[PDB]
Formats: C-alpha cells, sequence, structure tokens
RNA sequence: UUCAAAUGAGAACUUUGAAGACUGAAGUGGGGAAAGGUUCCACGUCAACAGCAGUUGGACGUGGGUUAGUCGAUCCUAAGA
RNA sequence: GUGAACAGCCUCUAGUUGAUAGAAUAAUGUAGAUAAGGGAAGUCGGCAAAAUAGAUCCGUAACUUCGGGAUAAGGAUUGGC
C-alpha cells in the first residue's frame, strides 16, 4: 500500500514543472466524497443528510421565461456584418431588399 | 574504451606494479641501493630524488617534498601496506594451492612484514631528514 | 460486447533504438496499437493520466512496463462509424514486474 | 518573555460530521509537539486539553500557530482527510477545521 | 511615427476615408461599369510614400 | 468557442501573466459571455477563474 | 512535442484543460527613437493570401478607439542656412 | 545558483511551444564521435584533427632600446569530511 502511494502520488504531483491548484479555490464532488468516507470506514450518515437537504433546497421552478422563450431563439434579423442597431453598414446601406 | 582511459593506461605507458615496488620495500639492500643511484642523464634530477612507492623520479629535492606532502604518495603507501596480491592470492581464492598461499601469508606476516616497515619507517626518517 | 480487462504492455522492446525525441509519442502510437490489437477496435482513446504516465520523466524516460486498464465500450452516437471502442486507463501499482493478463468484472 | 500564549483550535464541523476524532488529535500533538528540538519534552511547558468541541494549547516556550497548523495538516495527512479537511484562522489565535467546498450530487 | 505632423495625419486620415470597397447599390444602376475598387490600398502592399 | 480575449482580460484583471490564469473548462458558455472586465471580475469571485500559485525556486541547497 | 473535451461538414495546426520542454534578466520579458499608418480592439466571416492545412490570422467585411497649464513640439542658440 | 565574471550550464517573474507532416533506417553525403599495434611511413605542404588549457606553489635561457622577453621553458598539486 506504501508503495501504490508512492506510485499514485508521483503520478499527480508535477512540481518542478508549475505549481499544483489550491484546494480552497477548487471544488469536488459529494459522490467522489462519499466513496472515500467509505473506504476510510466513517458513518455517511450526516453527509448524506447534508447532501440531500442541498439538494432539496437547490429547486428548479419554472417561469414565464422558461414557459415562452425555452426553446424559441433569434427574436431578431442577424444582420449580414454583425452591426448593432444604429451601426452603419458602409456596403448594404444603399441597397433595402435582400433579394437585391 | 574511452579516450582518458585508453591514453592514461594504454600498454606503453604502463608504471611499475604493486608487488614488484613491495619486493623493492622489503629488503634494506634494495632501499640502498635506490636511494644511492648512478648519476643518469636520462632520468630527471639525474636520477636522484626518486619516490620507491609511487616509482617516480623528480627534478629537484623541493618537488619530492612536496611529493611526499600529498594524498597521492598517501594513497599508494595506503595501498602498499597489505598482501601484494600475487597469482597464489586468485588461486587459493579459486580453491587451488590453498596450502601454498596460506604459508605465503604466514611469511609475509612473520619474517617480510616487520622488515618491511622498519625498512619503511627508516626511509622515511631519512627523507625527513635529508629534506 | 462490453469487457475489461488489464494488462502489462513491455514497452522497452517495443521503443528499442528508437530517437529519442520520439520515444514518449512513439510510446502513445504503441500503446493504440496494442490496444488495437487486443480488442479488435480501430478508435482507441487514452486517458490524459495515462498520457502523464507516458510523460513523467521526460520525452526520453519512458517506462520499461505499463500496467493498463483496457475497457472496451459501446458508442452511443449515431454518427460514429464504429459500434465500439477502446478506453486506456494507468494502472498505477507499486511495480509493473510479474502480473498477467486478468478480467475486471463491470459492477 | 515566557508570556503564556493560548491558541484555541475549533473540531466541531468534522467532530459532527463523524469524520474526526478529537481525542486522538488532542493526542497526537502531546505526541509531536517539539520543545527545545525534542519530542516529548513537553515538562511543565505546553499543555494541551481538549473538551470534544475545543482543542486549547497553552504554551511558555516556542510555539506559533503556523506549527500548529503544520502539525495538525500533518495528522490530516495521516489520516487521509488533508484533501477534505482545511486548517482556517478566525480570529487571532483561534482556529478551526472546515470542510472544502462540495457541490451536492443531486 | 507616434509624434507625427499635422500634414501627415492629414494625410493619413484621407488614405483612411478612402480605404473601402464599393457600395453595393453602385452595381444596381443602369449602364454600370465599375465592379470593383481599382486604387485600393492596403498598409502592406504599396506604401503611401509620406 | 475562443477564449483567447476572456484569457487575456483575466490575467489583466487578477494582475499575472496568462501563464498563472485557469479558466474552467466545463463552463465554456459562462466565459464566453462575458466581454468585460467587469464580468470577468465575476467570474474570479465565483471561481470559473483561478489564479495559479507560483513555481517554487527552493532555496533549502542554496 | 503528446492526451482529453468543445466548436465545426471537415481538426497534426482553432479554444480550454491536462502534460513535456524552451528563451534563462547582454531574454523568445517590459518600454521607446527612426520608419510604417490603423497593422491596435470588438463583431461578423473564408472565395483569394498565410510555398501543408486551417473552423485560425498582421487576411476579407462592418465599426469602435488616441482627452494635457505641468509629457513633447512650440522658445533659445550650435556647426551651419 | 556555480563560477574571477553581463562567460558557459540550470532555475524564478514574464513570454513562447512557431518553422508541411507520417512511416522505414540501403548506398553516397552534411554535422558530430570512437578506435588494437606503429606514430607523419600520408601529402606539394602535419591541411584537418589530436594534444595543452582554470587556480596554487617551485622554477624560468639566449637576446635586449634595460622598459621587456615571460604564462618563456621545465616540475608538483587540486574531491569529501
Ligand atoms: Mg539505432
Ligand atoms: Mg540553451
Ligand atoms: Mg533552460
Ligand atoms: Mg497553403
Ligand atoms: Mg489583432
Ligand atoms: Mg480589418
Ligand atoms: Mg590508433
Ligand atoms: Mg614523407
Ligand atoms: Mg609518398
Ligand atoms: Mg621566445
Ligand atoms: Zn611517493
Amino acid at each position: 500500500r506504501q508503495k501504490t502511494m508512492i506510485a499514485e502520488a508521483r503520478n499527480r504531483k508535477s512540481l518542478k514543472n508549475k505549481a499544483i491548484m489550491p484546494r480552497s479555490k477548487l471544488t469536488k464532488s459529494f459522490g467522489k466524497m462519499e466513496e472515500h468516507m467509505s473506504t476510510l470506514g466513517h458513518d455517511m450518515s450526516a453527509l448524506q443528510d447534508k447532501q440531500n437537504r442541498a439538494a432539496r433546497k437547490n429547486r428548479y421552478v419554472e417561469r414565464g421565461s422558461d414557459v415562452v422563450f425555452g426553446d424559441q431563439d433569434a427574436l431578431t434579423a442577424s444582420t449580414e456584418n454583425g452591426v448593432k442597431l444604429r451601426q452603419t453598414d458602409r456596403l448594404l446601406d444603399g441597397v433595402a431588399d435582400g433579394s437585391m | 574504451m574511452g579516450r582518458y582511459s585508453v591514453k592514461r593506461y594504454k600498454t606503453k605507458r604502463r608504471t611499475r606494479d604493486l608487488d614488484l615496488i613491495y619486493n623493492d620495500l622489503s629488503t634494506k639492500e634494495s632501499v640502498q641501493k635506490l636511494l644511492n643511484q648512478p648519476l643518469d642523464e636520462t632520468k630527471p634530477g639525474l636520477g636522484q630524488h626518486y619516490c620507491i612507492h609511487c616509482a617516480k623520479y623528480m627534478e629537484t629535492a623541493i618537488a619530492l617534498k612536496t611529493h611526499l606532502k600529498g594524498k597521492v604518495h598517501k594513497r599508494r603507501v595506503k595501498e602498499l601496506r597489505g598482501v601484494p596480491y600475487t597469482q597464489e592470492v586468485s588461486d587459493a581464492a579459486a580453491g587451488y594451492n590453498l596450502n601454498k598461499f596460506l604459508n605465503r601469508v604466514q611469511e609475509i606476516t612473520q619474517s617480510v612484514g616487520p622488515e618491511k616497515e622498519s625498512n619503511e619507517a627508516l626511509l622515511k626518517e631519512h627523507l625527513d631528514s635529508t629534506l | 460486447d462490453v469487457v475489461t480487462r488489464e494488462y502489462t504492455i513491455n514497452l522497452h522492446k517495443r521503443l528499442h533504438g528508437v530517437s529519442f525525441k520520439k520515444r514518449a509519442p512513439r510510446a502513445v502510437k504503441e500503446i493504440k496499437k496494442f490496444a488495437k490489437l487486443h480488442m479488435g477496435t480501430d478508435d482507441v482513446r487514452l486517458a490524459p493520466e495515462l498520457n502523464q504516465a507516458i510523460w513523467k520523466r521526460g520525452v526520453k524516460g519512458v517506462e520499461y512496463r505499463l500496467r493498463l486498464r483496457i475497457s472496451r465500450k459501446r458508442n452511443e452516437e449515431e454518427d460514429a462509424k464504429n459500434p465500439l471502442f477502446s478506453y486506456v486507463e494507468p494502472v498505477l501499482v507499486a511495480s509493473a514486474k510479474g502480473l498477467q493478463t486478468v478480467v475486471v468484472e463491470e459492477d | 518573555q515566557k508570556i503564556a500564549k493560548t491558541f484555541t483550535v475549533d473540531v466541531s464541523s468534522p467532530t459532527e460530521n463523524g469524520v474526526f476524532d478529537p481525542a486522538s488529535y488532542a493526542k497526537y500533538l502531546i505526541d509531536h509537539i517539539k520543545v527545545e528540538g525534542a519530542v516529548g519534552n513537553l515538562g511543565n511547558a505546553v499543555t494541551v486539553t481538549e473538551d470534544g468541541t475545543v482543542v486549547t494549547v497553552v504554551s511558555t516556550a516556542k510555539f506559533s500557530g503556523k506549527y500548529l497548523k503544520y502539525l495538525t495538516k500533518k495528522y490530516l495527512k495521516k489520516n487521509q482527510l488533508r484533501d477534505w479537511i482545511r486548517f482556517v484562522s478566525t480570529k487571532t489565535n483561534e482556529y478551526r477545521l472546515a470542510f472544502y467546498q462540495v457541490t451536492p450530487e443531486e | 511615427a507616434a509624434q507625427k505632423s499635422f500634414r501627415i495625419k492629414q494625410k493619413m486620415a484621407k488614405a483612411k476615408k478612402q480605404n473601402r470597397p464599393l457600395p453595393q447599390w453602385i452595381r444596381l444602376r443602369t449602364n454600370n461599369t465599375i465592379r470593383y475598387n481599382a486604387k485600393r490600398r492596403n498598409w502592406r502592399r504599396t506604401k503611401m510614400n509620406i | 468557442a475562443n477564449l483567447r480575449t476572456q484569457k487575456r482580460l483575466a490575467a489583466s484583471v487578477v494582475g499575472v501573466g496568462k501563464r498563472k490564469v485557469w479558466l474552467d473548462p466545463n463552463e465554456t458558455s459562462e466565459i464566453a459571455q462575458a466581454n468585460s472586465r467587469n464580468a470577468i471580475r465575476k467570474l474570479v469571485k465565483n471561481g470559473t477563474i483561478v489564479k495559479k500559485a507560483v513555481t517554487v525556486h527552493s532555496k533549502s541547497r542554496t
């Protein structure tokens, strides 16, 4: 187990070329947390309670915007040169219709 | 194989061997003969100032003194302490002439050893006095 | 057929005599060829952690033997030309010596 | 000179979640705090106590919060909690153990 | 140069305003024989020579 | 997608080089929406963009 | 130089992440003088050009951007005109 | 950092990873090395390579415009603790 941990640490670490990312800035997943705690042999009841509370707090409720524009797109003609509403188009301002 | 080892240990650039130097140091007469050499023009320092252990001539007495005050000479002296590794050592290591090798080692321990040590001490004090 | 096995690959005899700037890329290509030989799949995908294991000691410092976990799985996309593909993962062990081909039970 | 300095550590969140042992942590600190270059030399110098939520270290001989954090991180690595639990400071000489940011699985 | 004279900057401004392709409505005119801008200039093709 | 501008803006806002800026590879659309330094600051605050630590040059052997 | 994902009809060459390397402060870094004149930046975008490729570009199309009593010119004189 | 040192070599900050690619390893080349014994017998010609090289100590001729020649020549040493 000690030799295996040495090999895993060697494959993980690359300290000569760059630094390791900070854990205080990174975030990880509850599935990995649960499986690591299960490997360590702890009790996951409290952690599962916290995760269930977080999942029940994180709910998605539809609104009028989701009902009306959920699958729609555009609603405005895209310009040929990618210009704004009041931006002059040197090439195309003198031709009103798209056929011409 | 490499250039350094080739140009140092080429056959034509060979040096005197440890067993021969040990045999030279063993007897007082040989030490006296190597200390009192005829003046040879083909040797540095007219054949004088000759370190027997390193088998090396020096051009000057100060050169000999600086050589004695050096780690190379100390390394040679440390090498010349024990058995000089003749063919009998390898033969007995293989399992051949074991009694002959044991008798040789016993003779070295009893007779050759202390006399060679005393000759080395006399040579050391003579070099210290003359230098 | 979905399957998963563990192998030891001898990269030493596959990289014997290779120019130093090509050793790790040739190790990548040889591992792909190894997976194609053992699974019959033209589509072989290497894990980035496996790429790290290959490149750990620079461009010319590939290990003599590597312990690999090869999984033949199903290609779910319709636009893909092949129904199956191989996915190669590193098996970080104490040593890659004295190990035989084994089958991993998928749960 | 030798003014007593007190450092407090709050292990309440990992202890309540049940992946931490305050008594084991206090015993590790007792065994591994060095004085004048040697372990087990805490004679009337460093006192470590715990009550299930707070671990208190009162020292009069060359102890710092950086050293306490170093020893706590060594203990966390030994118990394989280095990737999940970190040592944070709330105010001067008062610290806590906090879990890293975890998103719910959903 | 960054520190330039007003005469140089004015000539640069005129060149910038001249740098354009044809308007599309020119091509639609009756008996139009102009099909491209034959005097177009780019900064890496023909130097203005002050 | 093309996040070259967002990487440059993140480097300028954080105050380090482009070599020290980490963009979350999962929030690609969220980064592509950020066309302003204010939006880049929001991304840095919520953790989509992270500043890496410096590569160590230890002096222990010295 | 390599791996994965994204984009895309199409990826050896685009983007992000993961790796291996290099310039090694007399730099492949950060600014300027002469010169160039918009090449700067954003959006759109691939017919021609980038002696392979290209979804990329100092390319093509449409625009945005250079704020001074104290920084310069402007003033002084030099060899000279 | 090593080192007398803006030398060479390695690293931090910053910046690049650009130059058509893939597969094999015949001859002949371009660039770089090694070689038993002999040691210029080669060639118009020691062309080219090899040998020497830092620092410390001993010591250093003819000649001379007395300032030099001179690092002349010729010898010994170098690590770690
Ligand atoms: Mg070969
Ligand atoms: Mg170099
Ligand atoms: Mg380097
Ligand atoms: Mg082309
Ligand atoms: Mg640009
Ligand atoms: Mg343009
Ligand atoms: Mg030879
Ligand atoms: Mg001849
Ligand atoms: Mg001849
Ligand atoms: Mg001379
Ligand atoms: Zn000697």
